[PDB]
């Protein structure tokens, strides 16, 4: 009998995680779901293209949840408009729970593979994924006879699965024992990269801009008069150290005061001179 | 004898230069690195925080606070917070989803 | 043969030099790593 | 732990902060030498706070 990998990934998409973000805060305090199409590449590998959230309902999240309507003319309409990609699975917010499978969520998963063997159950906490880390994992099942009779959920021929560490809230909400975690990479390509770099990628003019004068003098002001009280700081632990074997640190603070003054006061001098030179009347 | 010495010295200064400049890039990343690290740990300093009473230390990176959820829990005290400002009963601000002492 | 003890002894300093140089920066890099470790 | 319930680590006993508090962790500054009179109350409070723990042989 055929045993998934432990290598299998779940290639997410960029759009397809922003979608899945946004539609999980936006839900907030509700639980949201959405039905994700993407393509099954081969056995180690689940390519999620896109993901498109459906209407909120009184039931929750469960299979009840999903309508046929609205599922069947949202997968005709993308069809038609150039994403034919089969349904792989589907996605629900935990909102700060965590993410692990409850009871309903293992019977709608159940539902899912009843369609296809294959089929993921990725969910997202919205409220835990604070700027930097996101809080996303993608669970399938373990059948309940493959777990009975002594057999491992998954087979193992390389690392890969275990680079990273189940945690705690999933494993007792029945992690590794009605279902398995998939390890979750993005597929991202340069335009992509690209295109979200013009989030923060600020203009061609600030790096022109002066910053106002009488501020910066301030601001100067400011960092030199923390210099002063520092330096005696420096000097007291100095005058310490002397009588002091070998057994926070004004000079530390003293080097970062220093280093943000270098940085401020040189841009406004560079900046200063390239207007100088570059805007000029001729 | 000398020529072979020669070949090695040569060799062993073309090795140590390799190695120079391997640390001078090594070094500028691991710079870039910090700074995001560093980045990191200001951002976990964020709001909202729940407010706490700092009972007793454990450790140097550990700590009992009991949360004004009710609770109380055992929590990492963040590196960059000043020690000797850590005494019992100081109201600190834990991070909401960790209780750590933020 | 005096060239080339004068080659060696040059090259020795200068190996020397950048040894002493590069246990610094082994040093440095050290403490660095250490910071971004922890 | 986090709600595994599982114990991991022993900590120092039990002290509620209402009552931690009550530590005299830093001392006051106020020695006999600045007590006028009162030389034989010192003598009693010392027959009772000090010469019991100091020597309970006696």
């Amino acid at each position: 009998a055929p045993a998934v990998d432990t290598a299998e990934q779940v290639y997410i998409s960029s759009l397809a995680l922003l979608k899945m973000l946004k539609h999980g805060r936006a839900g907030v305090p509700m639980e949201v779901m959405g039905l994700m199409l993407g393509e099954f590449v081969d056995d180690y590998t689940v390519r999620v293209i896109d993901v498109f959230a459906m209407p909120q309902s009184g039931t929750g999240v469960s299979v009840e949840a999903v309508d046929p309507v609205f599922q069947a003319k949202m997968l005709d309409m993308l069809k038609q408009t150039g994403r034919p990609e089969m349904v792989v699975g589907w996605y629900h917010s935990h909102p700060g729970f965590g993410c692990w499978l409850s009871g309903v969520d293992i019977n709608t998963q159940q539902s899912f593979e009843a369609l296809s063997e294959r089929a993921v159950a990725v969910v997202v906490d919205p409220i835990q994924s604070v700027k930097g880390k996101v809080v996303i994992d993608a669970f399938r099942l373990i059948n309940a006879n493959m777990m009975v009779l002594g057999h491992e959920p998954r087979q193992t021929t390389s690392n890969l699965g275990h680079l990273n560490k189940p945690s705690i809230q999933a494993l007792i909400h029945g992690l590794n024992r009605h279902y398995y975690s998939i390890t979750i990479n993005y597929r991202k390509n340069e335009l992509e990269q690209k295109m979200l770099l013009n989030l923060h990628k600020k203009s061609w003019m600030e790096g022109l801009t002066l910053q106002d004068y009488s501020e910066h003098c301030k601001h100067n002001e400011s960092v030199v008069k923390e210099m002063l009280e520092l330096a005696k700081n420096y000097n007291k632990a100095v005058e310490e150290e002397d009588k002091m074997t070998p057994e926070q640190d004004p000079k530390r603070h003293l080097e970062e005061h220093v280093d943000v003054l270098m940085t401020s006061n040189i841009v406004q001098c560079l900046a200063a001179m390239l207007d100088t030179v570059v805007f000029k009347l001729i | 004898d000398l020529y072979s010495r020669y070949k090695k010295l040569q060799q062993e200064l073309e090795f140590l230069e390799v190695q120079e400049e391997y640390i001078k890039d090594e070094q500028k990343n691991l710079k870039k690195e910090f700074l995001h690290a560093q980045e990191e740990v200001k951002r976990i300093q964020s709001i909202p925080l729940v407010i706490g009473q700092f009972l007793e230390a454990v450790d140097q990176n550990t700590a009992i606070v009991g949360s004004t959820t009710g609770s109380n829990y055992y929590v990492r005290i963040l590196s960059t917070i000043d020690r000797e400002l850590l005494k019992p009963n100081a109201s600190v601000a834990l991070h909401k989803h960790s209780n750590a002492l933020v | 043969r005096q060239y080339y003890l004068s080659k060696i002894e040059e090259l020795q300093l200068i190996v020397n030099d950048k040894s002493q140089n590069l246990r610094r920066l082994q040093a440095q890099r050290n403490e660095l790593n250490a910071k971004v470790r922890l | 732990r986090n709600d595994s319930y599982t114990l991991h680590k022993i900590l120092p006993n039990k002290v509620d902060p209402l009552v931690s508090l009550m530590m005299v962790e830093k001392v006051p500054d106020s020695t006999y030498e600045m007590i006028g009179g009162l030389d034989k109350q010192i003598k009693e409070i010392k027959e009772v706070i000090e010469l019991p723990v100091k020597h309970p042989e006696l």
